[PDB]
């Protein structure tokens, strides 16, 4: 599950979008992700 | 007092266990207890006690 993100340009369909998620155990382990608004169209995430 | 919770995972080996704290003025003052546990055909979820 994703805890929180950060974006990495000024203007939100630009740039990328770094997360930080969360494992469902106990203790947490945290992972990141980056989501490249640059293959953004029309609000449609490409899979890459 | 803590439940503690657990569950095999695919490969077999167990999950970290969950916790949550129990002792409530209560359970402390018990003698001999038990505890129950079900699953729910409805509102998929465990009913401890």
């Amino acid at each position: 599950k994703v805890v929180s993100g950060y974006h990495d340009t000024v203007n939100i369909n630009q740039g990328n979008t770094w997360f930080i998620g969360t494992s469902q155990t106990e203790p947490k382990k945290y992972y990141w992700r980056k989501a490249d608004h640059s293959k953004c169209q029309n609000g449609r995430f490409a899979a890459n | 007092f803590t439940l503690k919770l657990t569950h095999v995972k695919y490969d077999g080996s167990w999950a970290s266990p969950f916790s949550y704290d129990i002792t409530e003025k209560n359970i402390s003052g018990w003698k001999k207890t038990g505890l129950y546990c079900a699953a729910s055909q409805e509102d998929n979820s465990l009913l401890i006690a």
